[PDB]
């Protein structure tokens, strides 16, 4: 045999043993899972409720200054509707991870507005609209209502973002913690410790605490040095809590402001252009849940120990090759510390 | 309607649907619309025509 | 003499978690031949440090996996009896693709009689998108009508 | 046979055919060189001739700022025969088509120049020279002699460099020329007009004159094409000579009024930096020698049927296959055409 230490007889061949072996990476598997399952379904369920919240958001500032548009501005429609529309699609797109600029979406919002208030508002009476285009920015017709917008809702957009994507690598982490794939050696100790007595007769025979607490120790060596960057992640996201829902309904208000401004100047305007041309309460909840499980890299090997069948009084136990009155005593785990460090040096670097 | 090849009943059926309609859809698949004709016989349905948003 | 102009700068790539990149560095012209050397963030690399990246013999810097050596601005220097040449620093961004995962179990009808619903999840974490990586291509939820 | 067309007995077999072929190539190869050999070795000549000159003009220039700064700034030496031999070696590099950058060679220049002057010139009593090499660029010391150097020096070493590109590159035409390969069609046909009379038993039977026109005029079907390019060749390189060497000269002029412009301001700029911190005639030669040689590509199968030994009287003659008392009647070029269109857009470009 290669992995039971044959003391004298045994009952298995080596394919059994394989058997074996196949049966303990199926239960080491099954109570890493039994032990993330919470956390994961708590995490998921947080993921998905944001992003649909801010989707809901998202739209209802959508055709909250659509209606705003169609009720102060009817001669601006249905122009109105459609870069409105451009504008807020750009927005859910930042919001879901894809590379756009807010400042470009802003200016392309404001290139799109003023000709046809030029046009329907102010010279009532089409193919020099590129020039006004430019004279958008030339003149810098809108005063400083651009900049704000920018900054306003570039830095909500991006801590949303930002917290959406630490969601998501929190759950990717979580879930790559049951499927994670030990040594060949780690396996042949699980092997001895769960099934290798039944090869040698016993029934009933359960592993010493001890030698589950050794086993665990050799297999789980990686695997507890997560503890400090996860520790490091719920902290950084707690800070990151302490609103993107704010700007964007503001939005509305401050582009009809804009557009008063613009028309306070009309009289010189045209003529010098003729001539030119409960959502706080759930990031709050998750942040008070989820600090309950800063600990979970740190009492895992203990949860393996103590949910696996053992004989905690280390009397009358199977130590790994035999009955005993008393006991005597990477690249995955990697790839989860890399996206660790990542995802916290976002966190710190935003609050 | 009444066809010149042949004297039976035709039906023509017009239906609008506007931009809102379309932009406020959440489903999975892109906004379709099937056609059902209904005779003495049986029912036929027609192509799914997918109206998009550009 | 040492030449100012480097006769190939390193070029700034996007590249996969997984995924291997070479910075190719060619030194200015120069009596005697330049000491090639890698600095990232204007600070030195070690190639004894780790398997992940080595020093070449015509001055090349290797990454096997993005995991052990992540993003950066990579410069080259070279450096010769006369005087030390900087190279103009590679933007080297690693990018994490986003992945889908698998459909979870459908819920219950909220409706006792007549019409229901019944949902099914798909979030995108297998992989999640990482340093601005592209997000999941497609729809997130599935809602199917049901009768109870 | 598979060459000479069996009329009816042949005193050659297959292997004195393929004999008759190679002596074909040979002799064909023979004619274009001797075709080409006066234009190569001219255009090599002169082209050496002008790279020695300008060499010279370069080393002239180079020891006249020296003797003037040995002259009127002896505190500067000899840090400036340093960054001046530094500036005039990068001059020649860069004139032989390396890869230098006129602006940088500039910049260096008075970076080099600029601390000297204020060690030695303005503030009389070394590893904070960086720091004045920086206040040089910063404060804009050297006011615009930098910038009407760098255009005066920019322009000249551009159209000098283009010059030897062109004149290499003419060299590389006229030396390919010799070496064209042609089809196999077209060496079986100068087999059948030079050898195949032999197959046959005659001695002295030469081919008729309209027959190697016919040949000649298969095989350069390409070559003649190349006579359009080639002429427009040789008027841009006309156009072009219509200099280097007055700027060169007058450097040491410019850079002696740059100190002179820069010590008009010590007063200050030493506080806040201490609180800181017959050439023609060969050109025109060359023209004249070369419009002699615009017909080449259209003169060459002329050339072959002339300096081959042919029956032009066209009586009694080799046609190919019988001796008659009347004869009744691309990639390399490619290349060449490409190199030929690119050297004459710079050409055009240029002047
Ligand atoms: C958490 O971890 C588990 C364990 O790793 C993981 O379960 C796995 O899910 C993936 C989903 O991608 C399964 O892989 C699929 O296998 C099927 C059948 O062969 C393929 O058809 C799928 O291919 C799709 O994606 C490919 C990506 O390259 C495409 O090439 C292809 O065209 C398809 O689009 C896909 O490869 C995998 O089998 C399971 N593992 C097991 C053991 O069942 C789970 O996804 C992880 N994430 C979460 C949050 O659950
Ligand atoms: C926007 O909401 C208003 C009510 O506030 C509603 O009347 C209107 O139909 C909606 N329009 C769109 C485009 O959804
Ligand atoms: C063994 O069992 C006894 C029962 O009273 C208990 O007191 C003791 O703590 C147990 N040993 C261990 C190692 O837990
Ligand atoms: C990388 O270097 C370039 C200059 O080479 C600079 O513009 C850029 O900001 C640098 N990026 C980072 C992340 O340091
Ligand atoms: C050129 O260099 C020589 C070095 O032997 C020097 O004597 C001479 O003065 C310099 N040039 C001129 C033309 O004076
Ligand atoms: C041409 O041929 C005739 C004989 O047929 C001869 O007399 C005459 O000299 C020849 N002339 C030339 C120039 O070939
Ligand atoms: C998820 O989407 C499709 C499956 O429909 C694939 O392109 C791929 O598996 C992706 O991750
Ligand atoms: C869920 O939907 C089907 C299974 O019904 C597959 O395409 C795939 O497993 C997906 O995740």
């Amino acid at each position: 045999l290669q992995v039971c230490l044959p003391k004298g007889p045994t009952c298995c061949s080596r394919k059994m043993e394989e058997k074996y072996q196949l049966t303990a990476r199926l239960n080491m598997e099954q109570l890493l899972q039994s032990a993330s399952m919470e956390l994961k379904f708590l995490i998921i369920q947080n993921a998905a409720v944001f992003q649909e919240a801010f989707e809901i958001v998202v739209r209802h500032a959508k055709n909250y200054t659509n209606a705003m548009f169609k009720n102060n501005y009817p001669s601006l429609t249905p122009q109105a509707f459609e870069f409105v529309g451009e504008f807020f699609t750009d927005v859910s797109l930042y919001i879901l991870g894809s590379d756009i600029n807010v400042d470009d979406m802003v200016n392309e919002l404001f290139d799109s507005l003023f000709p046809v208030i030029y046009t329907q508002l102010m010279n009532p009476g089409l193919d020099i609209n590129e020039c006004l285009r430019g004279a958008r920015r030339d003149l810098k017709v809108f005063g400083n209502f651009p900049k704000l917008i920018m900054t306003q809702v570039s830095k909500s957009l991006q801590v949303t973002r930002i917290f959406l994507q630490a969601l998501n690598l929190g759950i990717e982490v979580i879930n790559t913690t049951d499927h994670l794939k030990f040594s060949k050696d780690c396996g042949r100790m699980l092997t001895r410790m769960w099934y290798c007595s039944y090869c040698q007769g016993l029934m009933m025979v359960k592993p010493c605490g001890g030698y589950c607490n050794v086993v665990m120790q050799g297999c789980m060596a990686g695997v507890v040095e997560i503890d400090k960057y996860w520790r490091e992640y719920i902290l950084s996201l707690e800070e990151l809590v302490n609103d993107m829902e704010n700007v964007l309904l503001g939005l509305f208000s401050t582009i009809h402001d804009s557009i008063q401004y613009v028309q306070k100047n009309a009289g010189k305007l045209t003529t010098t252009i003729g001539k030119l041309c409960t959502l706080s309460s759930r990031r709050r909840e998750l942040i008070q849940k989820l600090k309950s499980f800063i600990s979970f890299y740190s009492a895992l090997p203990g949860y393996i120990c103590s949910h696996s069948p053992v004989a905690e009084n280390d009397t009358l136990c199977w130590n790994g090759q035999e009955l005993v009155e008393r006991y005597s005593q990477e690249p995955v785990v990697s790839q989860i510390i890399d996206k660790l460090k990542h995802i916290n040096q976002l966190l710190r670097t935003m609050s | 309607s009444l066809d010149e090849s042949s004297g039976l009943k035709v039906r023509e059926v017009f239906i609008n649907v506007t931009r809102q309609q379309v932009e406020d859809f959440h489903g999975p698949e892109d906004y379709w619309c099937q056609c059902v004709a209904w005779s003495h016989l049986g029912t036929s349905k027609s192509r799914k025509a997918s109206v998009r948003i550009a | 003499y040492l030449r100012k102009n480097f006769e190939q700068d390193p070029q700034g790539r996007e590249v996969p978690i997984e995924g291997m990149i070479v910075l190719h560095c060619r030194p200015p012209e120069g009596v005697p031949a330049a000491e090639v050397e890698w600095l990232k963030n204007e600070e030195p690399i070690d190639s004894e440090q780790d398997e992940n990246i080595d020093t070449r013999a015509d001055h090349n810097l290797i990454i096997r996996q993005a995991r052990l050596s992540d993003s950066g601005n990579y410069t080259c220097m070279a450096a010769n009896i006369v005087a030390k040449r900087r190279s103009l620093s590679a933007t080297v961004v690693v990018y994490v693709n986003g992945g889908w995962s698998s459909w979870t179990e459908w819920s219950a009808c909220n409706v006792r009689c007549g019409r229901g619903w019944q949902k099914r999840s798909r979030t995108c974490t297998n992989p999640a998108p990482l340093n601005g990586g592209a997000f999941c291509e497609g729809m997130s939820v599935q809602k199917i009508t049901c009768t109870a």
